[PDB]
């Protein structure tokens, strides 16, 4: 297991598996949904939907090529995957349908037919997905009138104010060459990709993308949404959390690992060992849980998301899970941290090392990015080892203990109570 | 009889209780300001439900 990076004018970076039985080849760009302003909101959501189109994927599937996209908050990808002895034809549809041309792709009778589709994704999303549109309302206002409080999907009344010159604009000042990152995982040597690049003399265009002048700044706040109709209640609550080049940031991961995720349902879950479930298993306070850290180039959060049919005694459920919060600073034990150490090595080498060379390819492309290399997994296992209780109780002392929160709900939350006497159960007045 | 004492007790009193008013307004007034400003939005629902 071995990473590769080499600069030639184009940073190349390769990840070799020859175990592997497909191959994967794409380009990252450095820009998300935090490049974007409150009037071009969803523009790399869009862009994402014109080359997933169905004319663009029909060319691919002649040749044997499947395409993938994705949207983030500080990236975006476009990657194709084939077999493995055929990742000269993946790189030619790259160079083609993506570099020269895209007024193939921009044409009114394609645009039209795309933005009702997306147009329908989006009203879906915010009509029934209820977890994940909690968790997007706790990022708009933790973080509001800064970049990174825009969703990464836009909304319903800015997607529709969208023209084909929106478009052109947004690919003029962020899809350049000192923005991206060409990738390949899987089945594929170096040397082998960087001469195929070069028997070519690909180049996107020469230049820097725009500055932003507004730095993430936390916030606390909190937004309900109420709806009566609704058999639950579904609530989210954070901190600011840690960055991405963070000397806390495998610190903050193992903290969120000892409270850790539950479902009620599940027999096993009930019986792990988290001294938070004695609480709640008495008087079925929740359904699922999870504990989060979440990290971006400026800032971050830190905290849980929960789902509950117990409407009646919601104001103890967030209050036996803050005074766990309490007990990092205080009284942590070294028994609590020996099994979260062995969990969060179980759970990162879970998400590194899946068979899935798209999922490898989202990963490195994002982190070359950033840091201009690729940390390895048996160097992450070495700083995970070396957190003592000290190191925790000093975290916590921190970025815990009697700090402002944000607060995002939806559903039947009448029985959550209001700001202050939630804020006020980040402080014990014992200690 | 008492007059000379009962003056100077009610002298130590009233500056105590009054530091104990003006003290009590700007706590209030602290922990009340989020209430204070808080802001609400109607949007009509969707009929056929």
């Amino acid at each position: 297991a071995e990473v590769t990076q080499l600069s030639n004018g184009i940073v190349v970076a390769t990840e070799h598996n020859p175990s592997a039985h497909t191959a994967s080849v794409g380009v990252v760009f450095g820009s998300g949904a935090a490049n974007e302003n409150p009037y071009n909101n969803g523009v790399s959501n869009l862009w994402k939907n014109i080359f997933l189109s169905k004319e663009n994927s029909a060319v691919a599937a002649k040749e044997g090529l499947a395409l993938s996209s994705n949207i983030s908050r500080d990236f975006q990808s476009y990657i194709v995957s084939s077999l493995p002895g055929s990742t000269d034809k993946s790189l030619d549809f790259l160079n083609q349908s993506f570099i020269q041309q895209k007024a193939n792709l921009l044409s009114s009778s394609n645009f039209e037919a795309t933005k009702k589709s997306v147009l329908k994704q989006v009203q879906d999303f915010e009509e029934n997905d209820h977890p994940n549109r909690v968790l997007e309302h706790l990022h708009s206002t933790a973080f509001q009138n800064t970049p990174l409080s825009l969703p990464t999907r836009g909304t319903l009344e800015s997607l529709e104010n969208l023209v084909v010159a929106d478009l052109e604009s947004f690919a003029n000042n962020h899809f350049l060459n000192s923005n991206a990152v060409v990738v390949g995982t899987g089945n594929i040597k170096h040397e082998d990709l960087v001469n195929s690049i070069e028997s070519k003399n690909l180049s996107l265009q020469t230049g820097t993308k725009p500055v932003l002048k507004k730095k993430a700044a936390f916030l606390g706040s909190e937004v309900r949404l109420r709806d009566d109709t609704l058999p639950k209640a579904w609530i989210s609550l954070a901190v600011e959390g840690e960055p991405v080049n963070s000397p806390n940031y495998f610190v903050a991961k193992l903290a969120a690992q000892i409270f850790g995720s539950y479902n009620a349902f599940e027999p096993a879950s009930r019986l792990q060992g988290i001294k938070l479930l004695d609480n709640i298993q008495e008087y079925q306070l929740c359904d699922n849980f999870n504990h989060f850290s979440l990290s971006y180039k400026d800032s971050g959060l830190w905290g849980f998301s929960t789902a509950t049919r117990n409407v009646t005694m919601i104001d103890d459920l967030i209050h036996f899970t803050l005074k766990q919060w309490n007990r990092l600073t205080i009284s942590v034990t070294d028994t609590e941290v020996e099994r979260a150490k062995s969990l969060l090595k179980l759970q990162l080498g879970q998400l590194y090392e899946s068979g899935n060379p798209v999922n490898d390819a989202n990963l490195l492309g994002a982190e070359v990015l950033i840091k201009g290399s690729k940390l390895s997994l048996g160097e992450a296992f070495k700083k995970i080892d070396a957190i003592t209780v000290k190191d925790v109780k000093a975290w916590a002392g921190k970025r815990l203990w009697d700090q402002d929160i944000a607060i995002a709900g939806t559903g039947q939350i009448e029985g959550l109570l209001d700001y202050m006497r939630i804020r006020s159960d980040m402080s014990m007045m014992r200690w | 009889p008492e007059h000379d004492e009962r003056k100077r007790l009610g002298l130590k009193t009233v500056i105590i209780l009054s530091s104990l008013y003006l003290l009590s307004i700007w706590v209030k007034k602290f922990k009340w300001a989020g209430i204070k400003t808080r802001k609400f939005v109607f949007n009509p629902p969707k009929p056929r439900k």
